[PDB]
């Protein structure tokens, strides 16, 4: 059995930095190893084949090295578009084992989120449920906090969050938090608000609405 | 150019059978090694099967006896017949050109993927609601509006804006699995406040597993 | 005189599997049990015959097919097998009567840096017929567009190098293989042990 130990698991690097990822094989696999780059929601893309041969179309800043057990992938001058998960793969024998993956994050300057609050639609309220959405747009770093408040009571357990994958152009994130409550509960309160806390905000920002365009 | 197009994915109850297809154009499937690699949601990659130019087939231990790979030379398609499916087989299945054993070239051309969801749960079409841009003191010059795609099963849903014409500022968020066992997703877009009266914004939601296709118009409240 | 097994087994260089070597052995005395009683071979499988009974038996012609492959591919040098070796390089018939003898040759056939003198065919449109030797180096057309001897996109070099390094895993190390095919025809038997 050939075991592939790929390290690091994650790594954050600034633009223009030189990034190295290692893959280590349990047995001597000669030059039978490939490197893939996988961007969110897309199929893997072959970067280097035969351990060191760069694939056609792949930029010159990508390079492969190593033979036998220790292999490395280097990105000479990291670009924002280089954000992806990188996988090594042994091509020596079946079952063509892939590495664990290395999630590459682009280090960027801190960017504060742009906060937006959405009341529930009348179409949804007719159905018998209310979903209040809080959007946090284009922020860096990924660590943000959305706190729901309904009549100044801090809501807990009735919200879910979703964060977009890092941007290819500006390297920022976006977060969507949804406070869900029944139509009956929704009409018991007037003020709906989400207070956002982030590194790029000196004071927590609160965007709110009063149920009934008030 | 070289294109590999998968189809046949979707929801299948445990023990069920599914037949994935992979239509290739840009190379001859019968003159090539054609592999199938799968990816469990949020996990890594795993080779599943391969078909040689000469007819020889090979499978990964986890699928041996349940999966069958084949091809149609006249259609330039590669098939993977998955039988006796279990929850562990829930993954995005990709076909690729190449082999993984003694093949130094690796997998160069890959399909877009097809989500196979092995679950006992039944198919449910989404409900698309607008995320009403609150007409504030115009927010300077930038306003945000969106779509809430609530309670669908299984994944995925595809959200576009203005039939694909609007791409700058569009953020489609990863779906969340609610306590109901259903997914919910949102796609927002930032547009200038000045175009909130002049231009129209339509979100096109497509849930292929239930043949639902909705085009919701998102305009501000009054 | 004595059958030249030393010429076959103890050769300085071996062939690549795609262009396997064949040695016709006829009109001589062969001690098959002196081969079996040679403590060195990692494989000594016989099909349709025994290595001891082999001695007191007569054959019309005996062939010695020698070549180098990696250890995990030695399994393919058997009747009814599949893989890049059985399919595109060396195929044995199902009704095979003969012996398959292999041994680790990492000491002789693996250079520091990689031995690029040993090749194997990776691409072929169809499987080889038993005992077929395909030495074509013609650029492989994997698409619709003709190649015209130019390697490129969808135009492959059919043969691939083994790249044997001394640091390789034991299964992925070079192994020397010798296949003895026993032929029995209406013509008189010129190869025997104790006649
Ligand atoms: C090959 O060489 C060894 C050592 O010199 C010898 O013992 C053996 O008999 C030889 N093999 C053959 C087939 O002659």
């Amino acid at each position: 059995d050939i075991q592939l130990t790929q390290s690091p698991s994650s790594l954050s690097a600034s633009v223009g930095d030189r990034v190295t990822i290692t893959c280590r094989a349990s047995q001597g696999i000669s030059s039978y190893l490939a490197w893939y780059q996988q961007k969110p929601g897309k199929a893997p893309k072959l970067l280097i084949y035969a351990a060191s041969t760069l694939q056609s179309g792949v930029p010159s800043r990508f390079s492969g090295s190593g033979s036998g057990t220790d292999f490395t992938l280097t990105i000479s001058s990291l670009q924002p578009e280089d954000f992806a998960t990188y996988y090594c793969q042994q091509l020596n024998s079946y079952p063509g084992t892939f590495g664990q993956g290395t999630k590459l994050e682009i280090k960027r300057t801190v960017a504060a989120p742009s906060v937006f609050i959405f009341p529930p639609s009348d179409e949804q309220l007719k159905s018998g449920t209310a979903s209040v959405v809080c959007l946090l747009n284009n922020f860096y770093p990924r660590e943000a906090k959305v706190q729901w408040k309904v009549d100044n009571a801090l809501q807990s357990g009735n919200s879910q969050e979703s964060v977009t994958e890092q941007d290819s152009k500006d390297s920022t994130y976006s977060l969507s938090s949804t406070l869900t409550l029944s139509k009956a509960d929704y009409e018991k309160h007037k003020v709906y608000a989400c207070e956002v806390t982030h590194q790029g905000l000196s004071s927590p920002v609160t965007k709110s609405f009063n149920r009934g365009e008030c | 150019e070289v294109q590999l197009v998968e189809s046949g994915g979707g929801l299948i109850q445990p023990g069920g059978s599914l037949r994935l297809s992979c239509a290739a154009s840009g190379f001859t499937v019968s003159s090539n090694y054609m592999s199938w690699v799968r990816q469990a949601p949020g996990k890594g990659l795993e080779w599943v099967s391969v078909i040689y130019s000469g007819g020889t087939t090979y499978y990964a231990d986890s699928v041996k006896g349940r999966f069958t790979i084949s091809r149609d030379n006249s259609k330039n398609t590669v098939f993977l017949q998955m039988n006796s499916l279990r929850a562990e087989d829930t993954a995005v299945y990709y076909c690729a050109r190449g082999d993984v054993s003694g093949y130094r070239y690796g997998l160069d051309y890959w399909g877009q993927g097809t989500l196979v969801t092995v679950s006992g749960a039944s198919t449910k079409g989404p409900s698309v609601f607008p995320l009403a841009p609150s007409s504030k003191s115009t927010s300077g010059g930038t306003a945000a509006l969106g779509c809430l795609v609530k309670d669908y099963f299984p994944e995925p849903v595809t959200v576009s804006w203005n039939s694909g014409a609007l791409t700058s500022g569009v953020h489609t968020f990863p779906a969340v699995l609610q306590s109901s066992g259903l997914y919910s997703l949102s796609s927002v877009v930032t547009v200038p406040s000045s175009s909130l009266g002049t231009q129209t914004y339509i979100c096109n939601v497509n849930h292929k597993p239930s043949n639902t296709k909705v085009d919701k118009r998102v305009e501000p409240k009054s | 005189n004595l059958c030249p097994f030393g010429e076959v087994f103890n050769a300085t260089r071996f062939a690549s599997v795609y262009a396997w070597n064949r040695k016709r052995i006829s009109n001589c005395v062969a001690d098959y049990s002196v081969l079996y009683n040679s403590a060195s071979f990692s494989t000594f499988k016989c099909y349709g015959v025994s290595p001891t009974k082999l001695n007191d038996l007569c054959f019309t012609n005996v062939y010695a097919d020698s070549f180098v492959i990696r250890g995990d591919e030695v399994r393919q040098i058997a009747p009814g097998q599949t893989g890049k070796i059985a399919d595109y390089n060396y195929k044995l018939p199902d009704d095979f009567t003969g012996c398959v003898i292999a041994w680790n040759s990492n000491n002789l056939d693996s250079k520091v840096g990689g031995n690029y003198n040993y090749l194997y065919r990776l691409f072929r449109k169809s499987n080889l017929k038993p005992f077929e030797r395909d030495i074509s180096t013609e650029i492989y057309q994997a698409g619709s567009t003709p190649c015209n001897g130019v390697e490129g996109f969808n135009c492959y070099f059919p043969l691939q190098s083994y790249g044997f390094q001394p640091t390789n895993g034991v299964g992925y190390q070079p192994y020397r293989v010798v296949v003895l095919s026993f032929e029995l025809l209406h013509a008189p038997a010129t190869v025997c042990g104790p006649k």
